[PDB]
DNA sequence: CAGACAGCGATGCGGAAGAGA
DNA sequence: TCTCTTCCGCATCGCTGTCTG
């Protein structure tokens, strides 16, 4: 609240300093931001404690950055951490005390939890609460009565209005409890699903699962994990532990296919007990319990097919023990978020790898599903070898003179097709691919602009893939890339970042970018994170290039596009010039060649 | 002939921007007296300060405000 | 037959005392 | 063998 | 360096400067490797010796060390060819110099210097001294232009600010000596005192200024005896740098925070720590004032917390690379005053003028293909005079 | 600035035409 | 004759862009 002569807020008169400050490696700002030391001998103990109560926002190598909020604190109580259980240790760990504002905030957040509990039974949602006083003063707003369908006091609530009420209670200072007591539940018989000994659970995976299962009752929340970290395995394990009906929801045809393979590979459950509620193909969804479906079909808004209609009615009627939603970052979408209310589930676990977006709808994920249970440390995984180390880089490609003139001259937005297609980046990518091609490194180019992607591919006569590409040709190209030594590069369009199972690649060039989308960058980055059989963290075998054009709008997006990655700890190095580019022969080595491309670019319209 | 002014050298990308400025009369005058080279141009001394300001505005567009 | 996760949170920081 | 490229090993900025 | 200072002096002042007590000794330590040995050898000799002997007294290998040593001392004029006997005054004085004839202080020096820097920056609370302010103003690192308003800081002031204390102080005293002559203070008398430290009206005023900079402290109500501080004769780092342009400095002295704020945005200030971010806005702001990226990297490097000393390089490459790039963008458009030519009827005259400009150095740039060139306004008169002369 | 609509590039779904037993 | 497989036609989302206030 107090501002120094500079921008920083003043806290000299706010909180004191512990005499043994050096022993205590923890800081506590009044705003809730916390700065831990990654060099302290007791760093690990602090890391576990802070992660339990706070959600990371920046975890560079030396000094991590944690901020706590109401959602973060509620999760701590769910795992059994009381206000004194956390504040006492926080004061002990704090090297500068705890400001009263945080103290009262912690007290208010912890006490305002568990008073209101939401339980669904017999397809009816009852807002149970041991304390009756909470309900008495909770019915002041008229929305509650109209929302409601027309000790331990409970009342049934309308199915459709659950989401509206859930967000209302969050700002009402009375969060709802979504814990599932699968251990004590006889209404829905347990499913015959078991985890085979073959599956191996990594220490972070166990910790993420442990945080989800704070007590005998499973907690509904979001577990963010890298795609190469094996987030699919964790989802399977959670379903196996619940031992009740689970409805995994994908986002595309590829997503549903992989999940079924993951279930069979890691779960002993029989093949016949798994169904694919997919329009393209089905396996008698009503017949068995464990099902894999997609947001589009379940949330499909237009006319429903007769066969789908029966399945949809069957899904609505039944009650699901678990509702795994992979790629939760798309949930707050209008159609996608409707699926939450359409189906009934006790705890709706959420998995993903890039929990970031521009529109401030990510915060809704806290109430749409639950608090962010776990968010693995990408840097720590790199040290442990679970994830391939990446030498993130940003190759600056100076714009050719003529190209800039039209780019600056025109105030229209043809520039997206212009600065994405310039000779220097073309030579840069052409040179960059050539260097990696002779190094036996697998390349995965990317480009939002299909027009640029096709032009780059034909000139480099490489197997470019994109949306309307035939499925058969899509598989044929991938198989050659994985197997054929003669080919070690595939030019994938945006479809690559959506969902796929691609072979591990040593490098990932990105000539163009869709825009300032932290999702796409992290989505595309996860492709090379696939750990190799016998690599090492320090070898930096995996690389990532995000080619950009200097003095162009592309730079603004690139800096705005790397915010999420740097927060994890990745350092994006800049490369003004590439050694050996001049000696190596490359296309567009003469003014005429650039002129024809510019004319074609201008003729694009 | 002899012409007064100042000579400014920059990368070819910027040189094109200056050519756009004079051609489009962004500053209202064809300050570019002559093009010495692909990376060199000549401008009137009085208009250097305002021209440098415009380039500073250009950098803001191609740089995110962290 | 329950799993280790159902037992409870590890509470790694409880070991240290001051 | 399998050594990192020059433009990644050291800064390529003219400084 | 001190060698540069003594090098630029006349023979007349040099021997006078070679005072008996110390100067013959202080200038001796300066002698890097070999001149020390040669000085002692010809210290008891009253007979000059031929120049050939000195040349052949160093083996063929490392012969360069001989030439640089002899050249260095010839400027110092310790000997004369006399045809290489040493100066009798120096010989006598040196022979007289060779068998012939605290914890609180450093804190005071640390504190007194710190307050001076506080005044140097726009610190509302600082020590007031009219003599000190004007001295810095005429030192070339400050300009007021308005006695009523406090003086501001020039471009050179910021560069001086980020320098390390030894280089910062040494340069500061260097200007004092140059300005001492301008104000009329004898250079020799004041200079000799500095040497005597490492072992009149002007002296009292000179000592008063030294006492003001924190180098000395009488401690006895300005008595004749003085106890020089450590800085008179001539530490761990604290800043922690992340990979996301975030600085965590364990600074309690407001000076360090003020220095960091010059090229970064401050976010939080804890009792024993402060959080700052190195964003484009701050760095270019510092570059605009006059700083260059080298000082910031050096300043961050020198004040490097031990935690990041283990990693090599100490400063992460991205932070260093980004800082260098930000300054480079500022000077993309390099402005250079000049005068252009047009309408060259013949290239021979243009070539002849080009040769004339090259001889005089007036030319700044030329274009053979376009038959044109640029000349600075200073050389514009010279070429214009040449054109008139035809 | 700001709210509504729309473009380019991706996805899903549901209604109608070729080989093959 | 089914049957599968495959191909148009709707609808949706990410992110940005345009347009008049």
């Amino acid at each position: 609240t107090k501002v120094d002569e500079y921008g920083a807020k003043d806290y000299r008169l706010q909180m004191p300093l512990k005499d043994d400050h050096t022993s205590r490696p923890l800081w506590v700002a009044p705003d809730g931001h916390i700065f831990l030391e990654a060099f302290s001998p007791v760093y690990k103990y602090a890391q576990d404690f802070l992660v339990a109560i706070a959600e990371p926002v920046c975890r560079p190598t030396h000094v991590h950055e944690y901020k706590l909020t109401a959602y973060s604190l509620y999760a701590a109580v769910s795992v059994g951490l009381q206000t004194s259980d956390i504040t006492e240790y926080l004061r002990k760990l704090s090297k500068t005390g705890v400001p009263d504002g945080i103290m009262q905030f912690i007290k208010l957040c912890t006490v305002s939890y568990g008073k209101v509990k939401l339980v669904l039974k017999h397809n009816r949602y009852f807002v149970e609460s041991c304390h009756p006083d909470v309900i008495q003063h909770l019915l002041q707003d008229p929305v509650i009565r109209e929302c409601r369908l027309r000790q331990t006091v409970s009342f049934e609530v309308k199915q459709e209005m659950i989401e509206e009420l859930q967000k209302r209670c969050i700002h009402l200072e009375y969060p709802l409890l979504a814990e599932y007591d699968f251990r004590n539940d006889s209404v829905n018989p347990d499913i015959n699903i078991d985890l085979k000994p073959t599956a191996v659970l990594r220490p972070y995976q166990e910790k993420s699962l442990r945080k989800m299962f704070g007590n005998g009752r499973a907690r509904s929340g979001v577990i963010v994990l890298p795609c190469g970290a094996g987030k699919s395995l964790v989802g399977v394990t959670a379903a196996c532990t619940v031992r009740k009906r689970c409805l995994v929801l994908g986002n595309s045809a590829v997503s549903v296919e992989q999940w079924k393979a993951q279930f069979k590979m890691w779960s002993t459950i029989d093949d016949s007990q798994i169904c694919r509620f997919t329009s393209d193909a089905k396996d008698k969804p009503i017949g068995c319990s464990v099902a894999i479906s997609t947001y589009s079909m379940l949330g499909h808004t237009t006319k429903r097919s007769w066969e789908a209609e029966r399945v949809m009615e069957w899904l609505k009627t039944q009650e699901w023990g678990l509702m795994i939603l992979d790629e939760v970052h798309t949930i707050p979408a209008k159609m996608f978020r409707r699926v939450l209310t359409i189906v009934q589930a006790h705890c709706k676990l959420g998995l993903t790898a890039t929990l970031v977006r521009e529109d401030d709808k990510i915060v809704d994920l806290n109430f749409l599903i639950g608090p962010k249970l776990y968010e693995a440390n990408w840097m720590e995984l790199q040290n442990n070898g679970y994830i391939a180390k990446v030498q993130c880089a940003e190759v600056w490609c100076p714009m050719s003179p003529e190209f800039y003139r039209e780019y600056v001259a025109i105030k229209t937005k043809k520039r997206i097709l212009l600065y994405t297609m310039n000779p220097n980046k073309f030579r840069a990518c052409q040179f960059l691919i050539k260097f990696h091609e002779r190094r036996n490194d697998k390349i995965i180019v990317f480009a939002d602009n299909v027009f640029a992607l096709k032009e780059y591919a034909i000139r480099l006569n490489k197997p470019y893939i994109y949306g309307p590409t035939s499925q058969g040709e899509r598989m044929q190209i991938l198989q050659n890339f994985k197997h054929n030594p003669k080919i070690n590069t595939i030019f994938i369009s945006k479809v690559g970042d959506t969902s796929f199972d691609l072979p591990e690649a040593n490098v990932l060039i990105q000539i163009s970018s869709h825009g300032g989308s932290r999702r796409q960058e992290a989505q595309r980055l996860g492709r090379v994170l696939r750990a190799k059989k016998g690599m090492v963290a320090e070898e930096y075998n995996a690389f990532f290039y995000s080619l950009v054009s200097q003095d162009t709008q592309e730079m603004a997006y690139s800096t705005k596009r790397q915010r999420f990655l740097v927060d994890q700890g990745y350092s994006f190095k800049v490369i003004t010039k590439l050694a050996g580019m001049e000696e190596e022969d490359l296309a567009f080595s003469t003014k005429e060649e650039q002129q024809q491309l510019l004319q074609k670019v201008l003729a694009a319209t | 002939n002899v012409l007064k002014g100042v000579l400014i050298e920059c990368d070819p990308a910027m040189k094109q921007f200056l050519l756009y400025l004079d051609e489009s009369n962004a500053l209202g005058k064809k300050f570019i007296i002559q093009d010495i080279d692909d990376t060199h141009v000549f401008v009137i001394a009085e208009l250097v300060n305002v021209l440098q300001e415009r380039v500073g505005e250009l950098m803001d567009q191609n740089a995110f405000s962290l | 037959r329950t799993k280790r996760w159902e037992g409870g949170y590890e509470r790694t920081w409880e070991i240290l005392k001051e | 063998a399998k050594e990192r490229p020059i433009w990644l090993r050291e800064s390529t900025v003219q400084g | 360096n001190l060698q540069e200072f003594l090098g630029g002096l006349s023979p007349g002042v040099l021997d006078r400067l070679y005072g008996h007590p110390a100067t013959c000794l202080a200038v001796f330590r300066e002698l890097p490797s070999l001149a020390k040995n040669w000085v002692m050898r010809m210290l008891f000799l009253e007979q000059p010796l031929p120049q050939a002997a000195v040349a052949l007294w160093v083996k063929k290998e490392f012969s360069k060390a001989q030439e640089e040593s002899t050249g260095l001392l010839s400027g110092l004029r310790i000997w004369h060819t006399q045809l290489l006997i040493l100066n009798p005054i120096f010989r006598q004085n040196l022979r007289i110099a060779l068998l012939g004839g605290v914890p609180s202080l450093d804190k005071y020096a640390e504190e007194r210097w710190e307050v001076v820097l506080h005044f140097m920056v726009g610190s509302p609370s600082a020590a007031v001294s009219q003599d000190l302010a004007q001295l810095l103003s005429q030192a070339g690192l400050m300009k007021s232009t308005e006695p009523g308003e406090p003086p501001c800081i020039t471009s050179a002031g910021f560069q001086f600010l980020l320098l390390d204390t030894p280089a910062q102080l040494w340069y500061f005293m260097l200007q004092y000596l140059q300005t001492a002559q301008s104000r009329g203070m004898d250079l020799v008398e004041i200079l000799s005192f500095l040497f005597q430290l490492s072992f009149s009206d002007s002296l009292l005023n000179f000592l008063q200024h030294l006492r003001e900079f924190g180098l000395v402290f009488q401690r006895k109500r300005k008595s004749r005896r003085y106890y020089p501080t450590r800085l008179a004769i001539n530490q761990p780092g604290f800043i922690v740098v992340e990979t996301n342009y975030r600085l965590y400095a364990y600074t309690e002295s407001e000076l360090q925070i003020a220095l960091i704020a010059l090229f970064s945005e401050m976010l939080y200030r804890f009792p024993n720590m402060v959080v700052a971010q190195v964003t484009r806005e701050s760095v270019q702001q510092a570059i605009a004032s006059g700083i260059t990226a080298q000082q910031i990297i050096h300043f961050l490097r020198t004040r490097a917390h031990p935690v990041m000393l283990k990693q090599t390089p100490v400063l992460p490459p991205t932070i260093t690379d980004q800082i260098r790039l930000w300054e480079l963008e500022r000077d993309r458009l390099r402005f250079t005053e000049g005068v252009l030519y047009n309408q060259f009827l013949s290239q021979v005259d243009f070539e002849l003028l080009l040769a004339h400009a090259r001889e005089l150095g007036v030319l700044v740039f030329e274009n053979s293909a376009k038959r044109l060139m640029v000349v600075t306004p200073a050389g514009h008169s010279d070429v214009k005079r040449f054109w008139k002369r035809q």
